[PDB]
RNA sequence: CCCGGGUAGUCCUGGCUGUAAAGGAUGCGGGCUAGGUGUCGGGCGAGCUUCGAGCUCGCCCGGUGCCGUAGGGAAGCCGUUAA
RNA sequence: AGUGGUGGCCACUAUUAUUGGGCCUAAAGCGGCCGUAGCCGGGCCCGUAAGUCCCUGGCGAAAUCCCACGGCUCAACCGUGGG
């Protein structure tokens, strides 16, 4: 029986995992344009700033 | 609201008009600042900052 | 199993994808069910899930919890209406709950099951008891609390082979969730079946909310969905 | 300011986190003692003495100066008064409340029908009594010492 | 009026991380607060923590890693020996060996797991999971 | 380094905000006039529109949809969508657009652009119910909730409204490689404006 | 119930009675938790000022409404002046 | 080879709330304030070590209770041993 260990995504702004029916978003980096930035619903509602992992660009 | 509370009030090194007395005064006095020699008023304690009447020479933190 | 694949192919033939999510589950670049949950799209077509999880259509994988008989009323009569609460789900960590309005029994049943399909969610499982520690997802990985209406529910991990010690509503919901042993504590009015069921559902969903380091993933054999 | 009014107004004030005295001050530790005793022999309390020192003489705080007579205690105007037979046996803070209570009591004697002032008295004597109890705990007051209005008239 | 710095601090941390801020400042800093802050950081719950010399009572600065679910100070300092320790794990933690507790034993403030092998009782101080 | 002259930026009224502010916005604030108006930082507006230029052309032209409801934003968005081939819906955003499959215009963009968050609450709510990122034009009073990209600007003046989408379309064609230089962009700023009849 | 009269009362001095949907139907102290929005008091920074805080905009403190993110509640609703 | 009725006790009950309840609208904050005992109390250093914790000597009978073995067909019951 194969154990298909998927990689549950994690938000960048806070680091919390993404529950199934969350209204989270995933989009390409705003300055390096290759890193995927996740944003969880809690991070989305109050719109706390996020930082890129690659270029260190800051963007709400 | 800062983590640490700083004091807004400063101190002033002030030269007097008449007798040229050099003094250190508080930015928010409570009484009338009387010069040592001539005795004339220098700073007027108001609701906010005191109203200096002599000439400022240098601010001090 | 093979019958389920046959039904999956049948629906793949018949169904035409309307919502954006339809294409990549018809085209076939999505095969994992958890692909839907991880990214966070929305589901509106019932055909999306049975392609990946046809087992929902089994009669043992669908259950009718209650048949409420509500009444609107006017000057010229009391017009009845059926509200059926029913649950569907595979027994490997994917379950959905649904409430269906209707004018006949069958209509409400159909609508309820259809809407339940859309309420599919992913259930973490594990073994967090103080006596079992077997690292198999036979129960909840940790104690969890769910709230809905007045009703509050606390699910505590329990040892293997204990069975589900909980009200019959939670009993059925967890039995369709691939969980076998759990201690249950219920606060509030448990006679209202609907709020109880929804609270159990929300607790199961809240299981995924707890932050976990990999050490306990090993320690309790935590499985995100299918084991 | 919340013990009675329970109003959270903060007219308080801010001091810098200074450990050493300021460099720009010119008066040495010996001159400040002379100045404060000069002001005190005039009949100024430590609070107003300090206000004058910070106001015109421009010294931020005596507490920023370390005691020559003790390496582990900051110099205080009260301590300086004590150093030269000028500290008051009754601390100023309670003495002021005593005199206020006495004068108000005269006003109530002349005006029996003002119950608002009656309540003001009722609370300010509780203040006096609380501080008296505190000093009895600390011992600055004699153990037998107990405020009495007739004796307070003498004071 | 303030009564206990520690419980206030732990509530501060929890409430600040529910919304999910990054840097949290605790006003009433004391030595025991620092000894506490050592423990969970040794378990990687928080990032850096450091002390800032304010001038009145000191401040504690902490970076939050978004790891803790609930962190609270059990008030009534229950003294607990060793062999009965499990009776309290069922009261403050969500699962078998999930999270930690803080005890002030004879040898200082320190995690509960490290006390089992050290074989020391003491009074429960706080908990976090 | 500006994609447009700064004097023309001032003339278009982008820097002009209202007498309102929000704490989430405070970073973009430049100053408050002596009357109460709050002024943006044109430099940050330039950087943000540059980043948006990088973004928007990456996606497919047909999968991008924009909606406006403001009277002065209906023609700029239409011109924008025509230029970049992006779908446009001016005026009343019909409820159930991407949230109701059975609606005739059931279109599900991978990205949405918003003129005023206050005007089109229905639009972002339905965009959330599908779950896509968001681009928004935020003036001094708008709320930053659910804003993956916020562009400081004056979204009331028609001149600024035209100029913003003019610049954005130019950057779209820059990034997609269709148009190479600014001088190649012959469409004037007046083409996006709202013609007061 | 409406109308015309009318004693105690309603007023002053001394005392008693200790009462009300005396309701915010919310006991009091501290700390933490998105914001917007006006007036009252004090202070400050600017501009106007026939130079009287006289007048306009921002900020800090205290009290005083409304709206409202999350959150809570059976809901009504509360939501930093917290339920 | 039991089975029913009734009465007393525990659970069901978080309807006794230490673990663990509520008090705006459902029973439930006294009209308000002051204040004694009691209870709960700021930061740092030094000492003491009463509480607190670890180790160790004496001690809480038998009977009952948990477990292995053995005896009575087994069991219950009894003993040997450990708790």
């Amino acid at each position: 029986m194969v154990e298909m260990k998927f990689e549950i995504p994690v938000c960048t702004s806070c680091g919390r995992e993404i529950t199934p029916r969350e209204h989270a978003t995933h989009f390409i980096c705003p300055n390096c344009g290759e890193a995927v930035i996740w944003r969880c619903e809690s991070c989305r509602v109050l719109a706390k700033p996020y930082k890129c992992p690659n270029c260190g660009w800051e963007g709400p | 609201k800062p983590i640490i509370p700083m004091p807004r009030s400063r101190f002033l090194r002030v030269k007097c008009i008449d007798c040229g007395n050099e003094q250190i005064v508080f930015s928010h006095p409570a009484t009338k600042v009387r010069c040592l020699i001539c005795g004339a008023t220098l700073v007027e304690p108001t609701g906010g900052k005191g109203i200096v009447k002599a000439k400022i020479l240098e601010v001090l933190e | 199993s093979q019958e389920w694949k046959e039904y999956a192919k049948r629906v793949l033939d018949e169904w035409e994808p309307k919502t954006k999510l339809g294409m990549m589950v018809k085209e076939g670049q999505i095969t994992d069910i958890h692909e839907i949950f991880r990214r966070g799209y929305q589901i509106k077509e019932p055909e999306i899930i049975d392609v990946l999880l046809p087992e929902v259509n089994a009669r043992e994988n669908q259950e009718v919890l209650d048949i409420a008989l509500t009444v609107r009323m006017t000057d010229s009569g009391r017009r009845v209406r059926f509200r059926v609460l029913a649950a569907v789900g595979n027994r490997d960590g994917y379950v959905g709950l649904g409430i269906g309005h209707g004018k006949e029994v069958g209509i409400a049943i159909r609508k309820a099951i259809n809407y339940a399909k859309l309420n599919i969610i992913e259930i973490k499982r594990g073994c967090g008891s103080w006596e079992c520690r077997c690292r198999r997802p036979h129960s909840v990985p940790f104690a969890v609390e769910g709230k809905e209406g007045s009703v509050r529910v606390r699910l505590i991990p329990g040892p293997r082979g204990l069975g589900l010690v909980i009200g019959d509503v939670g009993k059925k919901i967890l039995r369709l969730a691939g969980v076998q042993d759990v201690w249950s504590q219920t606060f509030g009015e448990t006679r209202t079946t609907v709020n109880f069921a929804k609270a159990v559902f929300n607790a199961l969903y809240n299981t995924n909310r707890v932050a976990i380091s990999p050490e306990m993933i090993e320690r309790y054999g935590i499985v995100v969905g299918r084991a | 300011a919340r013990m009675h009014a329970r109003k959270r107004g903060k007219s308080g004030s801010k001091r810098p986190p200074r450990t050493a005295p300021p460099i720009w001050v010119e008066y040495t530790v010996e001159e400040i003692e002379n100045l404060v005793v000069k002001l005190r022999k005039e009949g100024y309390s430590t609070a107003m003495i300090g206000t004058i020192l910070r106001d015109q003489y421009g010294i931020p705080s005596v507490k920023l100066f370390k005691d020559p007579d003790n390496p582990n205690r900051n110099l205080t105007i009260t301590r300086i008064l004590e150093k030269h037979g000028l500290a008051p046996e009754i601390p100023e803070d309670l003495m002021f409340l005593i005199r206020r209570a006495v004068n108000l009591r005269k006003h109530l004697e002349q005006h029996p029908k003002d119950l608002h002032s009656m309540r003001g008295l009722q609370l300010i004597e509780s203040k006096i009594r609380r501080l008296v109890k505190y000093y009895k705990r600390k011992g600055k007051l004699p153990k037998n010492w107990r405020y009495d209005p007739e004796t307070a008239k003498l004071l | 009026t303030l009564l206990d710095p520690l419980a206030n601090a732990l509530s501060h941390i929890t409430n600040s991380e529910r919304v999910g801020k990054r840097e949290v400042y605790i006003k009433p800093a004391s030595k025991l607060i620092g000894e506490v802050l050592r423990v969970m950081q040794k378990y990687g719950y928080i990032g850096e923590f450091e002390f800032i010399d304010d001038g009145r009572a000191g401040v504690y600065r902490v970076q939050l890693l978004g790891r803790i679910n609930k962190a609270g100070a059990i008030k009534p300092r229950f003294p607990v020996k060793v062999s009965e320790f499990e009776k309290w794990e069922k009261r403050f933690l969500p699962a078998f060996e999930f999270g930690i507790l803080i005890v002030s034993t004879s040898q200082g403030v320190m995690s509960h797991k490290e006390a089992i092998e050290k074989g020391i009782g003491g009074r429960l101080i706080a908990y976090v999971y | 380094e500006y994609l447009v002259p700064l004097d023309q930026y001032l003339a278009a009224g982008v820097h002009i905000g209202t007498q309102q502010k929000t704490k989430d916005m405070k970073k973009f604030i430049y100053r408050v006039r002596q009357d109460g108006l709050y002024v943006l930082d044109v430099r940050k507006t330039d950087e943000r529109l540059k980043v948006a230029g990088k973004f928007l052309a990456k996606f497919e032209p047909q999968s991008i949809l924009a909606v406006s409801v403001r009277l002065y934003g209906q023609k700029p968005v239409k011109k924008f969508g025509e230029v970049t081939g992006a779908r446009a819906i001016p005026g009343r955003f019909l409820p159930g657009t991407m949230t109701n499959p059975a609606v005739k215009n059931f279109f599900e963009p991978d990205v949405l652009i918003v003129t005023d968050p206050r005007a089109d609450h229905q639009a972002m709510r339905e965009a959330v119910e599908i779950g896509i990122p968001i681009v928004a034009l935020v003036d001094t009073e708008n709320l930053l909730s659910y804003v993956d990209l916020a562009i400081p600007t004056n979204n009331k003046g028609r001149k600024a409204l035209a100029l913003i989408y003019w610049i954005l379309a130019r950057e779209i064609l820059y990034n997609r490689g269709e148009i190479q230089s600014r001088e190649d962009f012959k469409i004037p700023v007046e083409e996006f404006e709202m013609k007061i009849v």
